[PDB]
C-alpha cells in the first residue's frame, strides 16, 4: 500500500526487492508529511533563497534570435550554487533525511554533478555523505571527485558492471538496503522507484514556478514552449511541472541522440528504446534485445542515464509532452553560439536543449514563437572536452 | 508438476532439511557450468536454485555480482540458460529446479512468454528479486497459469500483513531471508515451506535452520566462491563443491 | 581640469602621456553624464539582474561559527554570472563604452577573470573585444584564455617586462593611446588613473548596498565589520562603499601575505610597499629601493595587482579602513573550511578575507560580533592548485 | 646653464635644424652605451635624449621596450645612468642632455632630489613620460629650482589651452609629437623650440621638420634598432650608428 500513486499511467512503480520497501514506505510518508508541514517548507524555501541563489535569473536572449520572429528566454539555473539545478532537491532530500532522524546520506553519480550537490547539501546540514561513482566515471571526473572529497563526502568508486552511472545506482540501491536506518538514499533524478520520481520533481518544482511568473512579468503571457534536456528527466520535470494543466504550453524533453539515432550510439531511451523494469521502475530503457541493460552515449557525461523518469515516458504516451533528440554536434554548435552571442557558457546537457530551441527558430525563422530553455547548468566544466574537439 | 512438493513430503518422511546451492548459470562457462550442476547433484543437493546473468542484479552481492561477470564473460545468455535447463531436466527428472531472475528478463518478452518457457524446459519456480508482493500480480498470476510456483521472499523484518501476503502468494517455497516467529507464522499461514537463505556457508548453520522449523537452507555465495577459487582447475573446483556440498547436505539429515 | 576629484587626499591622480589625457576626460565626463542618466541607471540594473543574477544572497554560517559569538554572513558574488564580482563592472562599462560610441573593447586580466568578464559582457553587448595577458599569465591559465576565444574576443599575450599583469596593463594603456577614439579601455579593478578608481566603486557599489539591506533585513543592525580581500581594491571598495558614512562598520581589507610579509614573498603594498607612481596613479606599489615596480605574489593568482586603489590607501591614512594581510597558508585553510562546513568552494583570493574574519572569530570566541565577508568569486578554478599543493 | 638657449641660438645663426638622437642609458651594456654616445656625438648630434631604464615604460614602443631589456639584461640601475651621465658631461661640456623618464624614478626618493642630482651631474632637462601637465606642478616647479628644463609633449590634437599650457610650463625645448598649426602656435605662444618626434628615421624627415618650422628633429627608434641590428657586432654598431647620424644632421643643414 502507498499514500500516493507509484505509477504515472503504465510507468513508474516500486520494483524493489522486498527488503527495501519499508524503506520507500518510510520516505513517502516523511515526504507527505513535509509536504503539509510549512516549517518545512519555510526551511527548504530560506536555503534556497540564501543558500542556493534562488530565484535564479530568466535570461533574454536578443543577440541570438536577432532577425527571426523567436523570443527566448533562458531558465538560469547555471546561476544556481553549484553550477546545476541540481542543488535544489539535493537540499530538499537533506531536510527529508534529517526529517527522518537519519544522519547519513548514500548518493550515486555519473558526471559528478549530482555527487558534489549530495556532497554539498550534506557538508551544509550536517550529514554524514558517501558517494557511489563507477570507476570509469571516476577516472574521468577526478575535478568532481576531489570537490566531493573537499566537502567531507566518501567517494566509493564501483568497479561491477561496466563500472558507470547504472552500476553506482545499483550500489547505492544495496547499501541503502542494508542502512536505510540510519542512512537516506538522495537519488539523483526524477527516476527510480517511487516516491522518487515524485519526491525530485515536487523539489525542483520551483524552476517552473518561477519561469512562469518570470515569464509572464516580462512577457505578460506563458510561453509557446519551454524546452529543457532529459537525462533522468529532473530538470525538464521540474520546468514542465507548473505548466502541465496550462494546455497552451508545449512541453519538449530533449534526449542526446548522441553520434545520431541511427547508429546506436544515443541515450534517447524514451524515443528510441523499449520499456523494461530496472532501477525500481518500469520505463523506457537502453537495452538490449536480450533485455540486458546498456550506457547512454552522449557527448554529454550528464546525460548519461540509461533510461528516463516515468512521469516522462508518461506525458509523452498521453501527448502531453513531446520529446525529440540532439546530436553532439548539433549540441556542441549551440554551446558555441551562447557563447559567443550571449557570454553564456552553458552545460553540454543544457546545450542540447538549447540547440532544439535553435532549430524551432531557425527552420521557421518567421514563425513567432516565445520559446525558453531550461539552462540547467553552466559549462565551465565542458570547456575541456568542446576545446578537444575543436582541436580534433 | 509437483517437484517441491513430492521433494519436501519425501524429505519430511527422512525427518531431514533441504540442501540447495545456488550457482550463476554458465559460469564460467556452459561446459563447465553443467559438470558443475551435476557435482552439486551427485553430491546430495535436493533442489537447485540457478541464477541467470543480468547486467544489474542490484539484489546480489559481490560473490554473485563476480559471477555474471564471469558468465557474461563467457558470452551466456539467456537463450542459452535455457538450454542448459532443458538439459539439466532432462538428465534430471525429479529435482525441483527455481530461477533466481530480475525482473527485466521475465517482463522483457512478455511476462507469459517467460513463464511459458519456463514451463516447455522443466523449471519449477522462479524468484524475481526485484520483483516485491506489491508489484508481484501479473508475475505471480503467469507463473501459476504456467505450473509454476512463485518464490517470495520473506525479509527479516516482514511485519504481520507481509508474512500472510507472502504465506497466500508463494508456492514451492519460501525464501526467509535471515527468526522463529517468521517461521511459525509462516506455518500458521500455511505459507509454502521455508528455506532460509544468506550466508548459510556450513554445516552448524544447515543443522540450525532445520532445528528452527525451517525445510531446509539454500547456499548460494559459500558455492560461488568454490569456483572462483578454482578456476584455474576445473577439476579440484568440482572436487571442493563435491566435499562442501556432501559436508552440507549431511548436516541436514535426522 | 576634471568634472571630480581625481585625488582621495594624496592618493590617485592621472599620470598618464599627455596623448591619454582626452580620453580619461571623454571618460569621466561620459560617466557623470550616465550617472545622472536614468535610463543608463535602468538598462545597467536590468542587465545586473536579468542576466548577472543579482542580487546575490547573503549566506549566513552557522557551522563555521558554533561555540563562539561571531555571527557571520557571506556575500555571495561568487553567484554572479561568471563566478567573481568582476562581472557587475565591466557590464556598467560596456554600457558606458557604447553611451560613448565605442564599438570596441579592450582589457588587462592576470588570473583571467577579468578578461573572461570582459569577454563576456563584450559578447552580450555586440563589442570587439581584444584582451591583453602577460605570456607567463596566459601559459598558466588556458582555461581562462579559452573562455575568453569561446566568448570572441581576442587575446593577446604581452612578452614585455615579468609578462605578467602590469606588463598587461602597459600594454592596454598604449593601445588605447591610439584606439581611444573607438575603443574603450575596460580596466579590471579600482585603480589606475582617474576616473578608472571612481567609475568601479561605483559600478560594483551595489555589493555593500545589497549587503546593507540584507544585513538589516537579517539582523536588525549593521555589521561589527565588513571584510574583503585587496587585489587591486574593486570588490573591497565595491563592499565598502555604502557603509563608509556608518562610523560604527568597520572596514578590514585583507592583502595577500603569500609566503609571510617578512620574506618579501607577498602581494601586500598598502602595508607593506612604498608609495610610487605607476599605472597612472599614485599609490602603495611593490617596488625595489630604486623605484622598478616588482610583481605581487600570492598563492592567489587574481590578487596579483601590484599596486593598490588610491581610494584604500587613503581609507587607511585617515584610519576609517583597516588593513591586514593572510599567508597563503591561511588562505588554504579557510577554503577547506569553508568548503566542509558550508558547501560553498571559495575562491582563494576570497579566501583570504574569509581568513580573516575565521581568526578574529577564533582568537576572541567570546567577543560577540557580526560580520560579514565579501565571498568575491567562486573556487572550482582553484581545485587543481589547492589539489597539487596538499598532495606535496 | 643654458645650454639649449645656447645651442638654438648657434643653430639659428646657421639656418640650421638640431638632429637630436635618443638611446637608453646602458643598453647594450654601460661600456658599449658609453661609446654610443660618444659615436652619436661625433657624427654630428646636436644634443641628446637618454632614458633611463625603467621596469614598466608605459610610453614606450616595442624597440624602446627592448634597449629596457637589454639594459635591465646588464644590471643597468639608475645610480648608475647617473654615473654614465657625468662621464659623458665631463667629455662633452657643451651639449644638452636631456632625460626620458618615468615619474616613478622621479619621484622614488624625493622629486626635488631627483631634479638636485640631474643638475649635479650637468643634465639640462627632463622630460617625465608619464606626467601629463595637469600633474606637472611639483616636477616643473622643482625643474625649476634646480635650472632643470622640464620638457612637455605637445600631443597631435592638442587643443589651445594646451598648447597655452605646454608653451608657459616648458622650457629648453617643446616635445612636438608628430602640424603647421601647431608650430606657429606655440611659437606665437613663446614656447620652448619644438623638436619633433615619433617615428623620424629619414634624412627627408629631418629636412621636413625643418621647413615645417621645427627647431630640429629627435629620433630614437631608429637609432635603437641599429643597436638591436648590431648586437653581434659592436663595432659594425658604431659604423652604422655614426653613418644613419652623419647622414640624419646633413639633412638638417642649410
Ligand atoms: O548464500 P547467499 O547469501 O549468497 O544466498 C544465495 C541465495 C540465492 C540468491 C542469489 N541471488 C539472489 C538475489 C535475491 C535473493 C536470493 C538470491
Ligand atoms: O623615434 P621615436 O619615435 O622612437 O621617438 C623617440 C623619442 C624619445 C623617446 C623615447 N621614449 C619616449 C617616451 C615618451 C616620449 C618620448 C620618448
Ligand atoms: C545532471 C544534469 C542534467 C541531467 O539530469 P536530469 O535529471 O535529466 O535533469 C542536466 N543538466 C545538467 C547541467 C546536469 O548536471
Ligand atoms: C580579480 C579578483 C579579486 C581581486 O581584485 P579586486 O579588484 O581587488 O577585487 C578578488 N576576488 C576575485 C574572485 C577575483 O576574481
Ligand atoms: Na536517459
Ligand atoms: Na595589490
Amino acid at each position: 500500500t502507498t499514500l500516493l500513486n507509484p505509477y504515472f499511467g503504465e510507468f513508474g512503480g516500486m520494483y524493489v526487492p522486498q527488503i527495501l520497501m519499508p524503506a520507500l514506505n518510510q520516505l513517502e510518508e516523511a515526504f507527505v508529511s513535509a509536504q503539509k508541514d510549512p516549517e518545512f517548507q519555510a526551511q527548504f524555501a530560506d536555503l534556497l533563497k540564501n543558500y542556493a541563489g534562488r530565484p535564479t535569473a530568466l535570461t533574454k536572449c536578443q543577440n541570438i534570435t536577432a532577425g527571426t520572429r523567436t523570443t527566448l528566454y533562458l531558465k538560469r539555473e547555471d546561476l544556481l550554487h553549484g553550477g546545476a539545478h541540481k542543488t535544489n532537491q539535493v537540499l530538499g532530500q537533506a531536510l527529508l533525511a534529517k526529517r527522518m532522524g537519519k544522519s547519513e546520506i548514500i548518493a550515486e553519480t555519473g558526471a559528478g554533478q549530482h555527487g558534489v550537490a549530495s556532497a554539498l547539501a550534506s557538508a551544509l546540514l550536517g550529514l554524514k555523505c558517501r558517494i557511489y561513482m563507477g570507476a570509469k566515471d571516476v577516472e574521468r571526473q577526478s575535478p568532481n571527485v576531489f570537490r566531493m572529497r573537499l566537502m567531507g563526502a566518501e567517494v566509493i568508486p564501483v568497479h561491477s558492471g561496466s563500472a558507470t552511472l547504472k552500476d553506482a545506482c545499483n550500489e547505492a540501491l544495496r547499501d541503502w538496503s542494508g542502512s536505510y536506518e540510519t542512512a537516506h538514499y538522495m537519488l539523483g533524478t526524477a527516476a527510480g522507484p517511487h516516491p522518487y520520481p515524485t519526491i525530485v520533481r515536487e523539489f525542483q518544482r520551483m524552476i517552473g514556478e518561477e519561469t512562469k511568473a518570470q515569464i509572464l512579468d516580462k512577457e505578460g503571457r506563458l510561453p509557446d514552449a519551454v524546452i529543457a534536456c532529459v537525462g533522468g528527466g529532473s530538470n525538464a520535470i521540474g520546468m514542465f511541472a507548473d505548466f502541465i494543466n496550462d494546455t497552451s504550453v508545449g512541453l519538449i524533453g530533449v534526449e542526446p541522440g548522441g553520434h545520431g539515432i541511427e547508429t546506436g550510439e544515443h541515450g534517447a531511451p524514451l524515443k528510441h528504446g523499449r520499456v523494461g523494469i530496472y532501477f525500481g521502475m518500469k520505463a523506457p530503457m537502453m537495452q538490449t534485445a536480450d533485455g540486458q541493460i546498456e550506457e547512454s552515449y552522449s557527448i554529454s557525461a550528464g546525460l548519461d542515464f540509461p533510461s528516463v523518469g516515468p512521469q516522462h515516458a508518461y506525458l509523452n504516451s498521453i501527448g502531453r509532452a513531446d520529446y525529440v533528440s540532439i546530436t553532439d554536434d548539433e549540441a556542441l554548435e549551440a554551446f558555441k553560439t551562447l557563447c559567443r552571442h550571449e557570454g553564456i557558457i552553458p552545460a553540454l546537457e543544457s546545450s542540447h536543449a538549447l540547440a532544439h530551441a535553435l532549430k524551432m527558430m531557425r527552420e521557421q525563422p518567421e514563425k513567432e514563437q516565445l520559446l525558453v530553455v531550461n539552462l540547467s547548468g553552466r559549462g565551465d566544466k565542458d570547456i575541456f572536452t568542446v576545446h578537444d574537439i575543436l582541436k580534433a | 508438476m509437483e517437484r517441491y512438493e513430492n521433494l519436501f513430503a519425501q524429505l519430511n518422511d527422512r525427518r531431514e532439511g533441504a540442501f540447495v546451492p545456488f550457482v550463476t548459470l554458465g559460469d564460467p562457462g556452459i561446459e563447465q557450468s553443467l559438470k558443475i550442476i551435476d557435482t552439486l547433484i551427485d553430491a546430495g543437493a535436493d533442489a537447485l536454485e540457478l541464477g541467470v546473468p543480468f547486467s544489474d542484479p542490484l539484489a546480489d552481492g559481490p560473490t554473485i555480482q563476480n559471477a555474471n561477470l564471469r558468465a557474461f564473460a563467457a558470452g551466456v545468455t539467456p537463450a542459452q540458460c535455457f538450454e542448459m535447463l532443458a538439459i539439466i531436466r532432462e538428465k534430471h527428472p525429479t529435482i525441483p529446479i527455481g530461477l533466481l531472475m530480475y525482473a527485466n528478463l521475465v517482463f522483457n518478452n512478455g511476462i507469459d512468454a517467460f513463464y511459458a518457457r519456463c514451463e516447455q524446459v522443466g523449471v519449477d519456480s522462479v524468484l524475481v528479486a526485484d520483483v516485491p508482493v506489491e508489484e508481484s500480480a501479473p508475475f505471480r498470476q503467469a507463473a501459476l497459469r504456467h505450473n509454476i510456483a512463485p518464490i517470495f521472499i520473506c525479509p527479516p523484518n516482514a511485519d504481520d500483513d507481509l508474512l500472510r501476503q507472502v504465506a497466500s502468494y508463494g508456492r514451492g517455497y519460501t525464501y526467509l531471508l535471515s527468526l522463529h516467529h517468521l517461521i511459525e507464522k509462516l506455518k500458521e499461514y500455511h505459507a509454502a515451506p521455508a528455506l532460509q537463505g544468506f550466508g548459510i556457508s556450513s554445516p552448524e548453520q544447515v543443522s540450525a535452520a532445520v532445528r528452527a522449523g525451517a525445510a531446509g537452507a539454500i547456499s548460494g555465495s559459500a558455492i560461488v566462491k568454490i569456483i572462483e577459487k578454482n578456476l584455474a582447475s576445473p577439476k579440484q573446483m568440482l572436487a571442493e563443491l563435491r566435499s562442501f556440498v556432501s559436508a552440507m547436505k549431511a548436516a541436514s539429515r535426522a
